[PDB]
């Protein structure tokens, strides 16, 4: 400001004022319970609350308190649509901002926060509900999201119910759901193996008299799609110097079977799976430039545009939102780390360069999350001309093309593998450790792991498929091919049968 | 950029008085196979090429190499064309089938192909492969 | 008129680098096959290059390296592990049958062209087989075994006071630039892409050392340069180089891996933009030598080199492709010229202007001839 | 963020909201001011009636919390009368308490200071103390002494003590000095007074004011008297037109706004950087291509001394002096191969050994370096881009010497290029090309352009800035034949006064050190 002088006249803005006010309000409202002026009664329990903070936090309480009714002027106000525990948790959230969310009462908190217009808690409860949806309560969550006009949760429930449409066939709530919900879940595109025609005919046959008129509309609005629960495996055989690309298809029985197998005559430096297509980079390498695209149906190889620069151990991240493949970081042939970022347009077969990274890393783990690319771990550039294992977090916003390094740090360092599941990043590092990373709250939750993994200190590859997390072993013994499925709800581990591939070395496992 | 006697080349010195001697003493290190002739019409050459390619099976290069042998004499070349057979790599039907099987099994690894076709050199196999892949 | 000597051998097309190796020397054969069908050979002298013996190749390379090259065979590969480690022969440059025959053909073509051009018999000599410019003095690199551009230049130096070497391949001509890094008799000008590209040399500050200071010119470029930008940076820099250096012979390395759509190159040049450089150089009326080298999309290479040989003879050629032995390879468009890609030009006007002004400031310090 | 074992995102976990504090603050400000709802307690000052909320007041100030929780009827009374604070200052305090921003000004500063001390508003009190330390002068240094002594404020007291002891001779005849308590005089003379101020005359005058009561303190005052020498200086390093040797001039700033030459020295080598450490001058030079020699000049002896050579060769690097650790820091610079360097090295005077520390985020060459309570700021300079060349830079890089950690501030300078910066009190004054002077406050992270008379617009010449005893002097880089213009800048009123008493045979002023 040109009109302000720091020796006579200037304005003073305090950056710690908001935090100080919040902490003072919390301390004065909870620890001593002072200056209480409105009383709320829930199920016989008496709450002494301050109308100012409640009115500033939510619009509903402001509307009720500013009304001209005698009840607003009354000291005691009764509430009957909430329980004691839920209202206590709500008051805790309003006064502190820290709320302990439990799955048993998530539905109640979701409904009540919608009623009281607490936006942030409603959004967090919606995210928790979208995580927790399973095949058991998919239609109930459909109904809830439609009632409360929540698009994200409704879309998540639609995606979960659409891909398990055959199993929902023999449930009463599937037969009883209105015509609009069925139209929405069908027109989204049901996979061919689920037999949507059986679902349509059964829904019609539930009550033929009152439902026959909707047959033509359902058939016209029907759209069907094909199979992509593929987990791509790139490996090298012990007796061969070429690369083998094996694509596995996951069944509903939790058995994994090989659907195809391809051989490439070139070494591979990096690989990513975009949609249903597999892209590999490798060029008989003092020269990482060539790229080849494999399609499952063709069982062949198609060459794509070469890399604008040849780098070793870069991270290839697939971004279906912008229909692009990103190459981030990576070493150079002169052993100097590079921070160049380049993205490849699948439609136009053209590369482009964007803003460089803040910190150069090589061999990082790249995870795409709602169009934002996270670079996890890798190897930093040590000041004394060498490289050290890294633990920093880098966030790349593809919509804005702006990158920034997170102030937080991973529990471990070094080489790691990242798999995105729902709204979380699961990262597996050396030493049999699994970390569940939530970027919105920016917190870590280590998952317990069975002692059988301690026999050898081998690295583990993690891949996510149709809502299940699979953990693979990098080194396979002769006749010993172990693939561990992980259930994140209870941290259970189940061995999966049906896998027998002569891949001694699993170079890359792609989700 | 490396600098040293074990990296750079030894550039000879330039002697202006020595220009007119070394060149006239060095033989042309190449064999001439064709030279242009300004007294020959293009239509006659085209007709001769077509006749050689169709009637006698000569390819594009061999017919013109033979034409230069008679000092651009079209009549003599045409008269002497049937007297010489343009010896190809004698790949029989059995040889073609065997090479197709070898390509199907071992791919473009011509060293392994030579194991099952010992009478064909690696250069011959490579030459045949690129002509075979056209179909 | 203008006499052009063309060096082709029917055996150089039968050498296989390996399975899926980018450099297939068979691209030369259909390059010749297009020449035989366009009718360009009517106005061209065609020669068969002799096999240069190891004595001719020792003028630049060390004797032990050439002894290894002539002694190495795939059937006794395991007996020379220390040699392969020392001489960088292996994954970069695979051992194949006829390795030394291929090297002999390339260097014989280049040296014979230099000798024929050196007797004032011909004005332009065309040798697409050679042009390998990455091989160092005692180690192979970048699919190049025996550096024949430097041998051809050394043959030219016996009669020409100053020889100017012009590079247009996407990669830096590190072998020849290294060979003549401390000499004022050879000026090496190279247009290449800088950054992470192989071999990561040719910085803007690399202007030679010793007597050769300011006698080596490097133009580092960026991704996706178009025809207009390439012409606008080639013409003035070349004009300044020819005005200051004042050469007596030109050796042009018409690398075809800078085209739009290669397997390895990332430029955006079309065939017209590539041939404009050769046409501009040919107009200076100097004893000129063209070699190939580079180029890894075979059909584009054949088209580009057929056009290059067509512009050397000042002969217009039809855009449609006449029927030949490799007609099916050029489908489905069946046209000589290739369209540019949609690649974004990263060579901003300010970048090229600054680089060109820096090069001009460097060239002013070159002493007058 | 620790990896909690008992928390998972599918069964049970703790949700912590980080936008809650800002949302609560904004909502409470809006409700309390724009709508004026839920008014609970009423405060009356000088007949003007304010409606306030006891929750916010008790949340921000402890005095109001203790006042509101009393069992007396006045606490439960609707109206409460305050008679100590003026209405306008209380309005400013309410504005600060609710909104969080307040328009500080010099006319009400002392009253705001005292009242904010009474009401236990720590942040506003500290900011007012800083702003009062900034504006201290010789005319009211003793009043600030008494104020900061009453209010138990060490920083303001130290600043006032420094200002008063560095101008003790001007306070000899002042009426306030004669009435100064003996403890204050003991503290002001025991801190170390320059010998040019004649402290013994001050003691004699103070005793002579009232001998019958101050005689007993004579021996204690004399015994506790501590004196140091004299070196108020602004080294000027430059080159003469007729000579190729750099000439260094050490000027002495008199108390009557006259700058006099104290001595001069000449060095027979080119110097690429220079800094002023304590009372000594340090220069880095050496012939091309080895500019890695230090030369230390002592003003007491007017002699050169050899010091430890630089660890590596650099050009146009920035040298700053950090008296906290007794070190000299070299920041950024260019290499002999025309490549920007981000290497940082620091030299210890006591150990005469150079040591390398962490590198910068972005390498710069020729950037201005300013010291601030141990934190080194790099301003302007040149940065390399597109791709081998350099571009004028406007980034501000902060180097914290305690943790040896460097950062880049999100904001950028109003201009770019080469610039000269001189730290003044708590502010960094930057002068660049185009007759532009900007006052930069790192604490509030804001800039204030300073209007400058059009006499600077006669020629497009660069300017150098220096600080001496809290007075800002700005010099012209180019001196015409017989023309040596030096301006004293008063930042309170942006007034420029031509100074006299300077004769300087310099044509190019390479560096100005303060
Ligand atoms: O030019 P195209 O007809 O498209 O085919 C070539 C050819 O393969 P095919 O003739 O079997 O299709 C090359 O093989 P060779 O002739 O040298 O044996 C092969 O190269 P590699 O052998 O090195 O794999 C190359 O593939 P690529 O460029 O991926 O290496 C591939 O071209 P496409 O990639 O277009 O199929
Ligand atoms: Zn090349």
């Amino acid at each position: 400001s040109m009109d302000e002088n720091y020796f006579v006249n200037y304005t003073f803005k305090d950056r710690s004022h908001s935090g100080r006010v919040a902490q003072g309000i919390m301390k004065l409202c909870l620890e001593e319970e002072l200056f209480a002026d409105v009383t709320i009664s829930v199920e016989g329990r008496e709450f002494q609350l301050h109308r100012l903070v409640l009115s500033a936090q939510s619009c509903f309480f402001r509307s009720m308190f500013t009304s001209n009714l005698k009840e607003a002027h009354n000291r005691v106000i009764v509430l009957q649509d909430v329980s004691e525990s839920v209202f206590q948790l709500l008051v805790d959230y309003i006064y502190h901002g820290t709320v302990k969310l439990r799955a048993e009462e998530l539905q109640e908190i979701y409904e009540v926060s919608d009623m009281y217009q607490l936006t942030s808690l409603f959004e967090e409860c919606s995210r928790f509900l979208a995580r927790t949806v399973q095949v058991g309560n998919c239609l109930q969550v459909m109904w809830l999201a439609d009632r409360h006009s929540d698009p994200e949760l409704y879309t998540a429930a639609k995606h979960c119910a659409k891909t398990h449409l055959a199993q929902l066939q023999n449930t009463e709530e599937f037969l009883h759901l209105p015509h609009r919900l069925l139209t929405d879940i069908i027109s989204d595109g049901v996979p061919c193996s689920q037999n949507p025609t059986e679902a349509i005919e059964a829904w019609i046959n539930f009550n033929k008299e009152e439902r026959e008129a909707f047959a033509e509309s359902l058939r016209t609005s029907l759209k069907e799609i094909g199979e992509n629960v593929h987990i791509y495996l790139i490996g090298k055989e012990s007796s061969r110097t070429h690369s083998l690309a094996v694509s596995l298809h996951c069944a509903e029985d939790d058995s994994i079977s090989v659907s195809g197998q391809n051989s490439l005559c070139h070494q591979i430096t990096a690989a990513c799976k975009h949609g249903g297509d597999l892209y590999v980079v490798g060029g008989s390498i003092p020269r990482p430039r060539r790229m080849w695209k494999c399609n499952n149906a063709t069982v062949d190889w198609e060459w794509c545009a070469p890399l604008p620069r040849d780098r070793l151990q870069h991270t290839l991240v697939s971004v279906p939102g912008k229909d692009a493949i990103y190459s981030l970081g990576g070493k150079t042939l002169q052993d100097t780390l590079s921070n160049a970022v380049i993205y490849y347009r699948v439609g136009d077969n053209v590369w482009t360069e964007t803003t460089q990274l803040e910190v150069a890393v090589s061999g990082a783990a790249g995870a795409n999350l709602n169009g934002i690319i996270y670079l996890l771990g890798g190897e930093e550039n040590d000041l004394d001309f060498f490289t050290k294992p890294s633990r920093l977090i880098q966030c790349f916003d593809t919509e804005t093309d702006k990158c920034h390094v997170k102030p937080y740090v991973l529990p471990f360092a070094g080489r790691m593998h990242a798999a995105v599941h729902k709204d979380l990043v699961f990262i597996v590092a050396e030493g049999d450790s699994l970390v569940c990373y939530n970027p919105l709250l920016d917190s870590f939750t280590r998952l317990c792991l069975p002692e059988a993994w301690s026999s050898a200190p081998s690295l583990w590859k993690i891949a996510s498929c149709n809502g299940s997390i699979y953990v693979f072993r990098d080194r396979y013994k002769k006749g010993d091919a172990n693939t561990y499925k992980l259930d994140p709800a209870t941290s259970a581990v189940t061995v999966t049968r049906g896998i027998k591939v002569l891949l001694t070395n699993l170079q890359f496992v792609l989700a | 950029m490396r600098v040293g006697p074990q990296y750079q080349a030894v550039v000879p010195d330039f002697d202006p008085a020595k220009l007119a001697r070394r060149s006239q003493e060095r033989d042309n290190l190449g064999m001439l196979v064709w030279s242009p002739n300004q007294n020959l019409s293009e239509a006659k050459l085209d007709e001769y090429i077509a006749i050689a390619k169709e009637k006698h099976g000569y390819n594009m290069e061999q017919a013109l190499g033979m034409l230069f042998w008679h000092k651009h004499n079209i009549e003599k070349s045409l008269a002497d064309l049937p007297n010489f057979t343009p010896f190809p790599d004698e790949w029989t039907v059995e040889d073609k089938v065997l090479f197709e099987q070898a390509f199907s099994f071992h791919g473009k690894t011509f060293h392994r192909i030579q194991q099952m076709l010992p009478d064909k050199s690696i250069a011959s196999l490579v030459k045949f492969y690129y002509s075979w892949k056209k179909t | 008129r203008r006499k052009v000597c063309y060096y082709y051998d029917g055996d150089v097309g039968n050498y296989y680098y390996g399975q899926g190796h980018p450099m297939k020397p068979h691209r030369i054969r259909m390059t010749h096959n297009l020449l035989l069908n366009y009718g360009l050979y009517r106005k061209m002298e065609i020669y068969r290059p002799h096999k240069a013996n190891a004595e001719e190749m020792t003028k630049y390379h060390s004797d032990d390296y050439i002894k290894f090259l002539r002694s190495i065979r795939p059937d006794n590969m395991s007996e020379y592990s220390k040699q392969m480690q020392r001489f960088n022969v292996g994954e970069d440059c695979p051992v194949f049958d006829g390795l030394f025959e291929f090297c002999q053909l390339s260097t014989g073509g280049s040296v014979a062209s230099a000798v024929k051009l050196n007797k004032q018999q011909t004005d332009i000599a065309v040798n697409w087989a050679g042009g390998l410019h990455h091989a160092k003095k005692s180690e192979a690199s970048g699919f190049c075994y025996v550096n024949d551009i430097v041998l051809a230049i050394l043959e030219l130096l016996k009669y020409h006071q100053r020889v100017l070497y012009i590079d247009i391949d996407i990669h830096h001509g590190d072998g020849v630039e290294e060979a003549f890094y401390t000499t004022d008799r050879v000026m090496t000008v190279s247009f290449h892409k800088y950054g992470e590209y192989f071999p990561g040399t040719g910085d803007l500050r690399d202007i030679g050392a010793g007597k050769g200071k300011y006698y080596a010119v490097n133009y580092p470029l960026r991704d996706g340069i178009d025809d207009e930008s390439y012409e606008a940076i080639f013409k003035p820099v070349m004009s300044k180089v020819m005005e200051m250096f004042q050469p007596s012979a030109v050796v042009l390395q018409c690398g075809s891996d800078s085209l739009s759509g290669d397997r390895l190159g990332c430029f955006n040049l079309t065939i017209k933009g590539h041939a404009k450089c050769v046409e501009f150089v040919k107009s200076f009326n100097l004893p000129m030598l063209m070699l190939g080298g580079g180029g890894y999309t075979i059909r584009n290479v054949a088209r580009c080199w057929t056009y290059e040989t067509a512009v050397a003879l000042d002969t217009e050629i039809p855009n449609e492709l006449p029927y030949n032995d490799y007609f099916e390879y050029f489908g489905p468009d069946f046209k000589l010229h290739i369209s540019p890609s949609n690649m974004t030009n990263q060579n901003t006007n300010e970048y090229l202007e600054k680089i060109k002004q820096r090069l001009f400031e460097n060239l002013r310090m070159l002493p007058h001839a």
